[PDB]
RNA sequence: CCACGCGCCGCGGCGAGCCCGAGGGAGCCCCCGCGGCGGAGCGAGCGCGAGACGCCCCGGGCCCGCCAUGCCCCUGCGGGCG
RNA sequence: ACAGCGUCGCGAGGGCCGCACCCGGCGCUGGCGCGACGUGAUUUCUGCCCAGUGCCACGACCGUCACCGUGAAGCGAUCCGC
RNA sequence: GCCCCUGAGACACCCUGACGGCCGCCGCCGCCCCGCUCACCCGGUCGCGCGGGGACCCGCCCGGGCGGGGAGUUCGGCUGGGGCGGCGCGCCUGCUACACCGGACCGCAGGCGUCCCACGGCGGGCUCAGCGAGGACGGAGACCUCCCGCGGAGCAGAAGGGCACAAGCCCGCCCGACCCGCGCCCCCCGUGCCGGCGCGGGCCGCGAAAGCGGGGCCUACCGAUCCUUCGCCGCCCCGGCCGCG
RNA sequence: AGCAGAGUGGCGCAGCGGAAGCGUAGGUCGAUGGAUCGAAACCAUCCUCUGCUACCA
């Protein structure tokens, strides 16, 4: 499992992806585990813990959002989102990362409680005090049913070995999240976003 | 009979009054490598037929049900012995 | 092979720890009763050892020393 | 417990010596097993051991030998004599 | 009836001791002669381990082990004192 | 018991018996034979029922139903599957 | 292609997961067939000028069936003989039972092997069944009213006790229908067991508190040694030590 | 005990996550929980029922 030859893989990719690559280190890494030793009846299913952002908030949180630059929004479109089920998941869809306030988390959990549930994606409440740039550097181990396991590695272009040890702590708590740990992945791919796989 | 799923009871370890939920016991597979189990195999092999007295002649038609009360905090294990019941269920949290 | 017991029809009377014809090992080896069956044979010599020479399927082959 | 207790024991002086280096195999009883090992090579199931061993099947080499044997220390030190055969290959 | 084992009683010798063991000794009933049993108990075991009275008898009290529990402290799931 | 009448199994590498083994009987036999059974000379006949319980299928092999063999796992006893 | 589009899942781009299907491959693992003769096994012959099989059978070792063809044994008790049946064969209430206690009966009228996390614990409030007399539909009958209501109601089930600002009913919390260590009563040898009861020390519950609570008002509702299974804390595996057992 | 398979309109019986029908108006698809966008179906739990097998509780 040397890290050395995928993460000089991912330096000479560098020149080689190019893309548009937005806020990426030329790629965003991906992982695809492959598990062996997998059922669906069975239950090893464990839910446990750059994309765009919004944050919904009332006064210091929106404007210290505002000196970022980073989404700062109102409750007030909570209303037209009632009128429109779609206009609730179109602000789901495009956010990949929600936060709200915990000042105005009432309104979050009736207002807009019901359509963002069902969307699956929370705003993660931040109150005016509490600093919402250091909860997104903060911002997984998913397994449902589904044997192929796809997490983004890093997004960031922080340097391949920050990155490779961003790998190396998710695999550990995989195998703790698994029956036969280690043993239970087969083959695991290292590739850039329209990169060749490179087994581990 | 239904008992609840959490009875809040005394936990040895913590020594207090504390919330354990519920479950029914049942009893385990029976060990090939246990003392009796080592001397009936050893006792059956070779002629002479079975050397142990086989029961049956049932009278009872109820069991005693045990429920295993696990304490959330300590995870002490207490048995509570019911009184004889055809019929048990633990209800849901 | 195994012993299986002299008992006429296959059947021996009496307390059933005692049944049982066909599935008894014997007490002495194929090289003590090789031994015994020469010694049978030639009564004037004197039985010293015995050694496996041979073995198949059915029977199995014992040379025995014997001194006059 | 198998020993009494005493925590001054010692009280003669013990000329405890094996005086003994382990068996030697001996030089001579390599060599004519050489001799041999030219003229009957290996038993079947050595063989088998050595196809477990050129494939990366370590732990069936192991479970066939104690199969074979019925000792590990005689299954575990036939495996690491028929190996050499193989990472001499 | 006899042998053997166990319980109890009486009697003889000796006494925290006691004892024709097998045997050996020119030696027969004489001399010499180990275990053992008792003298410490209790606890599954690890192990730990008795004094405070008392003509006797009984009852009480206390001490030892086992089982808890509270303190104190050394050489520390160790020691002590309840 | 019988003549008679049916049923049943069997082509010899077989059937049915003997028999601790070694191995024998029928058999110096062969289907107009040998073995296993019912009913009991004629004369006139023997209806219905395959549910149950036997028996039968080179009738299938569905589900169970063994050693072995095999495949994981384990430090190995082992343990699960196949 | 996106931002669309609105769908459970967003179809520019790139990589993999499952599920089939189809090659191929492998010093891999099962399974099945066909030879051959050389063990093996038969027939023929006066070995006089020959065959039939055959890696199969057989034999042996494990394993699973079938197997009164046999062996070895068992086939309760109570009881106006015994059987037939029932069960004073374990347990409980009122009797017969003769006013302490104890008294037999294939004597009598009956039950028990369960049911309930509420049908439990506790605190507060309340009165029950019913008469009488009244109130659109509504009458024998519901519903709402006052009165007077020793319980004539209820309290899971037999029977007898018990119970009224309750032991009934309702409501609010709760789980003592806990943990540890003992003694007592009933039966009684005065042994076990079921069942109760009284306590010492923890931890809880309810209540303002005093109190009360180790179930369901009391008398019935259940079970040795060994074996197994499980929980709590330790000890042992005996020449050690460590993991497993 | 274990391993399977069943339980569906009045009656019987198909339906392999996406009409609940057919044969002879007619649905706790034996119920319960989970799971899914939705299961009669998948997955458990039980009440059963059937076949086979197992035995010191």
């Amino acid at each position: 499992i040397n890290p050395e030859a995928l993460n000089k893989h991912i330096a000479e990719i560098i020149e080689r992806a190019t893309n548009e690559k937005p806020r990426k280190f030329l790629e965003t890494v991906e992982l695809q585990v492959g598990l062996k030793g997998y059922d669906p009846k069975k239950d090893p299913r464990f839910n446990l813990p750059n994309l765009k952002l919004c944050v919904i908030a009332d006064a210091r949180d929106a404007d210290r959002a505002k000196k970022l630059g980073l989404n700062y929004v109102e409750i007030e479109h909570l209303q037209q989102f009632n009128k429109d089920a779609k206009q609730i998941k179109k602000f789901a869809k495009s956010y990949d990362v929600f936060l709200a306030s915990k000042s105005l988390i009432r309104q979050i959990t009736v207002y807009a409680g019901p359509g963002f549930t069902k969307a699956g994606r929370t705003p993660l409440p931040l109150a005016p005090d509490e600093d919402l740039e250091l909860k997104v550097l903060e911002c997984k181990v998913q397994f449902k049913k589904a044997v192929g396991l796809n997490w983004p590695i890093g997004n960031v272009k922080m340097p391949a070995s920050e990155i490779a040890q961003n790998i190396m702590t998710t695999l550990n708590f995989l195998a703790t999240q698994l029956k036969k740990g280690w043993q239970n992945i087969k083959t695991v791919y290292i590739k850039s976003t329209m990169g060749p796989s490179h087994r581990i | 009979v239904t008992y609840p799923a959490e009875r809040r009871t005394f936990c040895k370890r913590e020594g207090k009054h504390t919330v354990h939920k519920a479950s029914l016991y049942k009893k385990g597979k029976d060990s090939l490598l246990a003392q009796g189990k080592r001397r009936y195999d050893r006792k059956q092999r070779g002629f002479g037929g079975q050397t142990k007295p086989i029961f049956r002649r049932k009278a009872k038609t109820t069991k005693k049900q045990v429920i295993r009360l696990t304490c959330s905090s300590c995870k002490c294990q207490t048995f509570q012995v019911l009184k004889r019941c055809h019929r048990l269920e633990i209800s849901r949290l | 092979g195994g012993r299986k017991r002299q008992c006429v029809h296959g059947i021996s009377y009496g307390k059933p720890r005692n049944i049982g014809i066909v599935g008894l090992k014997p007490s002495r080896s194929l090289r003590a009763l090789a031994e015994q069956k020469v010694g049978r044979r030639l009564p004037s010599l004197r039985v010293l050892n015995s050694y496996w020479v041979a073995q198949d399927g059915s029977y199995k082959w014992y040379e025995v020393i014997l001194i006059d | 417990p198998g020993k009494v207790f005493n925590l001054k024991k010692g009280g003669a002086v013990v000329r405890i010596v094996r005086k003994k280096e382990e068996r030697k195999t001996k030089p001579h009883q390599e060599f004519v097993k050489s001799i041999i090992q030219e003229c009957t090579g290996m038993a079947p199931y050595e063989m088998h051991i050595i196809e477990l061993l050129r494939m990366n099947k370590d732990r069936h080499a192991l479970r066939y030998a104690k199969k074979r044997l019925g000792n590990i220390k005689r299954a575990k030190a036939k495996r690491d004599q028929l190996s050499v055969y193989a990472r001499n290959i």
